[PDB]
């Protein structure tokens, strides 16, 4: 089981984001893909989480509609997209490997973590 | 559903037994998991269910719970243990971290 | 008592508890129905119709006073001695008796000193021209005379008396009569074969006045407490004790019980679940409804009692024997239900009880509002029981439902259940098992010798 | 045959003896009846309730005519040889039937003959005013024709066609027709899958004239000597042989059997009382009513017949077998008739044959008038024989009853009884029981490998 | 699949396929029932009969009022999360419920929203003089009031309230309202223990109406595809959603489902024919019909569907389990397919199917028209099979058959046929049998110690 | 019911069988008992069922029933046999003793 | 088994009796207890029974208000009260145990006999 | 199993024959008996049957009227009765043992042949 | 029902395997027979089911359906076998012999 994240990357305010996170080890329309912020200094934050294969997401109230999710069963990937970037999207991205069912949202497996960097 | 989590900073030395406690806000029954980052790196999960420890974690560390509070317990720290500690709840929608304790080794 | 925690295992969710009452100490009450209208304001349309309903209902009601003479002309006062009883019969002549026969016999001796009485003002029943006449049996007690086709004669025949031809009128009071008929025949003809008896029920005795039950209870008047519940469970009865061939009336003598509460006796219902087990579906075959009284666990004939909210209202016991085998099922030993397959896609799949859901979610979609993620059942549990300590919040399709807490254990879902053993209750496949198990146990014997 | 000594001895006490009759050889009679109201004296308050009532009876009467249809286009004269029959039908076409249903389409071929008189003057049979109306089928036969709602048209609507809007009284009669129809459906509807066979009674047929078949029976006219006995035991039916779907009528033929009583058999009634073994009570497990035909004891399906004082009148040979065990029961050897537990406060206690008293002592309070004293029952004593070689008069109760004289063993209340196995008669507890004894089974087998 | 050369060898003949359809995917239309008539127009013949009524209807439908306030109280909008579902229900408040009382008090918080547009011009409803009346729901939606007892009132007291003495008018008046109740009782009295559930049938509702639904069905319109085998198969259902207790009227959402034919499932009938055996008659103890799903065998209950021509319609799944040995008899192994013996005259002889003819010829006189002379059945032989390859026509007493080809083999009056087991089907036989089977048990198990 | 009791008074010697027989006015089947008095003494019961002797009375006295009457055989009489002999029915109320045979050793 | 009954006793006329007789040795509430009379010259005379505890009394009818009965059970003591003493009653009075049920009338254990003597 | 025909017979035209076959063997009231026709030079020609105690006669359409079958079960004899015999009835006669049931007309047996002579 | 028989005559030698068949003018199923008779006496059944040889007969003789038609067949033919071969259908009334094929030992 690992999750590989895409690279770091710098974006103009305004912008969009499509960070990728691809699951190999495991059966991919299975697990819930959870997606948690950390910017420095102010601890971990949920995002939010997608489960494959179904397309049932669900979404953190304060980041609904700033992003989105979707996953693509046929390469095993789990998308991100970020909408409208701001100085206050400066942070790193994991995407966590969550339960398959109720009471399991504990985060088994982490990725690298995606920096994003937004500047003016 | 908040966590207040003590202490926000503690420094201790090698081979001495530490806990770290983080009350929720709301009671959040067996379901809750603490989990270890350090720095530069993707936190590990540590404990999953209150009194359960994962897989490929030492039976060094333990969790409690005592029902309104969770806690969990390090005995004999080693220097590979400094960090930062938090716990969530994955009791309901939004899952909430905690404030995350800072652990140096004295 | 009732181990209700493995029952709901194995699917038997719990109930609601109800109270047993029957009825007992039955007040009784005299009324006249007379089988005959009066016509006397239209006698130049009746024509030859009402020589022949004569002859009709004489011979209708002439077996009905036949049966009632056996016992009327062989029952008489005790004049040797009164301390132990007041009424004597003539066994050798009646020969054939039940125990019910003779209490209604003694019953049917018992009326006939009011059956007297009413049977003087003969003449004032015969000239009665409303539907619902009281006149008095007694000077402190009244009687109450129903006329089977007044209303109709009154209202319907009288006034178009010369509006239409008179031949008009006569075949429609014709076909009148022949409908009362056909609807009286179905309760007061051969099928009455015993009339004696006090277990005819108010409601079939209402067939002589043409089913309006309702006018005889309301005119004789009844305590309301429990009217309904007396009514329904077909309770208020009533005994023919007066057959008139010459007036056509009949005198019925109408019960009204009480209900009185059987103590320390519940009635327990249990929700049948399909349950899980080995890739495929089940329900236990256990009685739905136990009748416990005094920690005796025994059935019910529940089919002819009548189910409420708070109480389960018969007219007698109704009790019947249990298995030792189903007595020893429903106090815990789970390995002793018998279980049957599945294979129709309409049946109970989870069931509420004090605010806790047993659901298998195996079969049904059940999911957590709370998280919005499904909720999870092995393959080695036979039901999910989901309450406010794991779920508060369960969404089963097109319902949200808030659950409450389990009071029983709190290792509901970890803990194991032993399963019994899988059967067929269809009648043909019952004999067919016999067959199989007569067929082997041969088999058995013939190795033995 | 039966051993009636010893089955009272286990509370099955002998009851009334009934003769065995059977319908045979019946006599047809045809009758019209048309199912539309003739409303020319009231058309200016139809409307379009009759158009409509028109569709909906065609849509009904549709699947008949074409049920009808396919024994009418198969069935025709015998041109090779009448030597053995003389109606030939084609069994390719038919495809698929019963032998009910092949006698039941020769019938229809006979009555078509009368079915094709009876199609003449078919305006006549439109034009009918009244609700009932004879007209010539023949120089020498007659046919009554029987209109639906007429009388209710007649005088409930043509009287008032002046005292009340025109749009209530149409509203009225759409109310009737509907309410005609609601009432014809339960019969007529989809549930007559087979009109070809002749089991369709005649209170069921009735339907169509509003259930008064009391008309219908009194206008055709019949033997008395058991026509109440005919037609509560289901045993006077009637076949519809045509349907005209233009004027909107169908033909009956109506069937009149006679009752035949079978030579040498007999039915036999046995009281149950519950009897003391163990500090218990009990109740005997055999059938009520056997029937003994030519000296072969068997069951018989009693539901379906009806029961009179004298005898049994039935509309088909009701006879069902009989286990060896059970007929061995029934002939002396009570150590094979099941017993079942008696947990109920309300069961048969006593009864009464050729005036002497069978009673349960153990559990009613019986005592003897003669002497005032208690009469004893042992625990050894399944039941107690009453007569007046010992007490001359017992009162069990509120009822005092002189005793006959048994004609039986002298020595019945000292002689012992061998009593059989218990069993429990519920359904769930008949599965639970062959569980167990599966199971049991299936134990040995296993020590047997 | 199933080997109907050997099942019809044992007198099981195959009979017509039909499919299997059940109801599903109803649409709801909303109706009024007021249960007290307008008797403004007459209000100086009414006295104080009405009072009473009116109490009486109170004390009728408050408990289904309370009954029906346990989920309009506690069933409310998610405010929560909308995403999965939005009807909330509170469990602990609720307590103890099935799965089928969830679904119904869902569909009564669905109903509640037009229930509540009802509500308004509830002062139209209680004005409504016609037995039937149309107001506007919404301004693009309409609904149908329904008034109980408007015709009786409108056009047989109304036109004669000058002809007959008022208290005439008025008694009669109290006898309709008495047998109106008299009606209702029956089915909305203490029996409607659940309201809340939507199995009620059209029907059974229309009792509030005096039993006329047809006019209820008319008045709301309906698709004719299937609409009188929705009707008779129960399928037409409604439920209760309002009752208002100051203007005594009742709100009723009617369903009006589709039916689904299921895809792959088919139900095949086979008539029972007597066979011969050891100089006696058989007939085999097989379900008459079997329910073929997707290749699976099951029984089903087809006493609760409508059997029709070319299908079967149920309201829902009525499949049951079948045992392995009954199952593995339909599919060739005679050897398990049990037999009772015929005691009874009036049983099945022949049979028909696809034109060829399965007769037992010991029992009747079969002869061959073609030459005159009898058809042979020898001892070892069950049944004969006739068709037109011997005997183009057969005859079997009055009626003459010409016969088709038999499909399967040549070999048919030749090759044998293993016999199974003989078995009693009486109840009390039952219990007698398993008696003798575990007395024989016990014997064994005693050997075996 | 009255007792015609035979003979009203009787000597008979030692050792001489004797029969002493009573007639109820009307049928009491099996229910008749012979009772023995002597001079300043309670009756014992010497006979309780028309053919069955009582405790404690030897087998030298026996009972016979003829239906319509019942009779008491003493045989090889002793002298301690004198005194009165009495005959109850206890078939119906009122009981009803014999009139007493007198049995005088001679 | 033993009944004891009371004394000798002689009364002027007109005076009341209570003759008791005490059971020993059974169930005092099972067994009916009779009462006879013997006038000396004319034979024994049934007067009456009753059983104790239940309170069931059978009475000889030309002796029936002359003569009453009565049982306690706490002593295990049937009474007789005879009423209006005559010169015809001057007799030997016994108490007998009858049987316990319907066909046991005889009499199987006696008292010694209470003498009573009536003198103007 | 044998069947003896009566002796040859010579009739004039407008006379009657009445032909008997005796059957041994067997049992008479079960066997169908055939009556068969052979004129020299023409062939045989099926003349009927009959089923001796059940009454049971089939008739040939060319024969019917012409001839009559009559069974005796107490003598175990058939009898045709030929009336109105012409130049055309100049043929022998046989009796055969035809099946007992349908399906079986084969004759298993035959008579020894009756020979009628008719001329004017 | 008509048979057409073939042939009408024919000779044939010793030894020589004949064949005799005949065609009924309908299908007559199994249901057919042949008869053979001599000069002076009653006919013999031969064969009485379209394959199967009467009891008595040998096994020289033989017969077979064709569906359509139906043949006789002798094996080794016997001078005792000269004279007229008939077949009848017994399918239906009336019953129809054949024409009779007259066999001459040649
Ligand atoms: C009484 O018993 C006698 C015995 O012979 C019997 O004949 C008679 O019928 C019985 N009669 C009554 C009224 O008990």
């Amino acid at each position: 089981v690992q999750l590989q994240q895409s690279g770091a990357e710098l974006m103009r305010p305004g912008a969009s984001m499509k960070i990728s996170c691809k699951a190999t080890g495991y059966t991919f329309s299975s697990y819930w893909i959870d997606w948690v912020k950390q910017r420095p200094g102010h601890g971990l934050e949920w995002i939010g989480e997608i489960l494959p294969g179904s397309g049932d997401t669900n979404y953190n109230e304060n980041f609904k509609g700033k992003a989105a999710f979707t996953a693509d069963t046929s390469s095993n990937t789990a998308y991100m997209q970020l909408t409208s970037l701001t100085s206050e999207d400066s942070a790193v991205f994991y995407c966590a490997r969550g339960g398959r069912y109720h009471g399991q949202g504990f985060f088994d497996y982490w990725g690298q973590g995606t920096t994003l960097t937004v500047s003016s | 559903i908040q966590m207040t989590q003590s202490p926000a900073s503690l420094s201790a030395s090698v081979g001495e037994t530490v806990t770290i406690t983080c009350r929720p806000s709301e009671n959040v029954h067996i379901y809750l998991a603490w989990y270890q980052q350090k720095q530069g790196k993707s936190p590990q999960l540590l404990v999953y269910n209150a009194k359960t420890l994962a897989d490929g974690v030492p039976s060094r560390f333990s969790g409690s719970a005592s029902g309104t509070q969770f806690s969990l317990k390090i005995n004999s720290l080693q220097p590979e243990d400094f960090g930062s500690y938090y716990c969530q709840h994955f009791w309901s929608i939004p899952y909430t971290f905690g404030g995350g304790t800072k652990l140096e080794i004295k | 008592i009732l181990h209700y925690e493995k029952l709901s295992k194995i699917g038997l969710v719990k109930g609601v508890t109800r109270k047993y009452k029957i009825k007992s100490n039955p007040l009784t009450k005299d009324i006249v129905i007379k089988m005959i209208p009066n016509v006397s304001n239209m006698s130049q349309c009746t024509g030859s119709v009402m020589e022949n309903y004569k002859t009709r209902l004489n011979g209708i009601l002439t077996p009905i006073k036949g049966a009632l003479e056996i016992y009327k002309n062989n029952t008489h006062d005790c004049v040797g001695d009164v301390r132990l009883a007041g009424v004597c019969m003539a066994g050798v002549a009646i020969g054939i008796a039940t125990a019910a026969q003779i209490t209604a016999g003694v019953a049917l001796y018992e009326a006939m000193k009011n059956a007297d009485n009413i049977n003087k003002l003969k003449s004032s029943i015969e000239s009665t021209n409303e539907a619902v006449v009281k006149l008095q049996e007694t000077a402190e007690k009244t009687v109450y005379v129903f006329t089977a086709l007044q209303d109709y004669i009154n209202t319907n025949l009288v006034p178009t008396i010369d509006k239409i031809p008179c031949k008009q009128t006569e075949l429609s009071l014709d076909l009148a009569l022949s409908k009362y008929l056909s609807d009286l025949l179905f309760v007061f003809g051969p099928n009455l074969q015993d009339p004696v008896s006090n277990s005819m029920t108010i409601q079939a005795i209402s067939q002589a006045f043409g089913g309006n039950y309702e006018t005889l209870l309301r005119t004789l008047g009844y305590a309301t407490e429990d009217f309904d519940d007396l009514l329904e469970s077909d309770s208020i009865t009533g005994q023919i004790i007066y057959v008139d061939l010459s007036s056509y009336y009949i005198i019925v003598r109408v019960y009204f019980p009480i209900l009185t509460e059987i103590q320390q006796a519940y009635i327990q219902e249990l929700l049948p679940v399909s349950f899980n087990n080995d890739n495929s579906e089940w329900i236990s075959i256990v009685p739905n409804f136990i009748l416990v009284r005094n920690t005796l666990i025994s059935n019910i004939e529940i089919g002819f009692c009548l189910i409420t909210k708070r109480s389960v209202i018969c007219n007698q016991d109704y009790a019947t024997p249990m298995t030792n085998n189903m007595r020893e099922c429903l106090t815990g030993s789970t390995e002793k239900c018998p279980r049957e397959l599945v294979v129709s896609s309409h049946v109970p799949r989870f069931a509420l009880s004090n605010g806790v859901l047993f659901a298998n979610c195996i079969s049904v979609t059940c999911q957590c509002q709370t998280t919005g993620r499904a909720i999870s059942q092995s393959g080695e549990q036979t039901l999910l029981m989901i309450d406010n300590t794991t779920c508060p919040t369960a969404v089963l399709g097109n319902v949200i439902i808030s659950l409450g807490k389990y009071l029983g254990s709190v290792n509901y879902n970890s803990e194991g259940i032993a399963i019994g053993p899988p059967v067929f209750t269809d009648k043909v496949d019952i004999s067919s098992q016999i067959s199989s198990m007569n067929q082997s146990l041969q088999q058995s014997k013939d190795y033995i010798k």
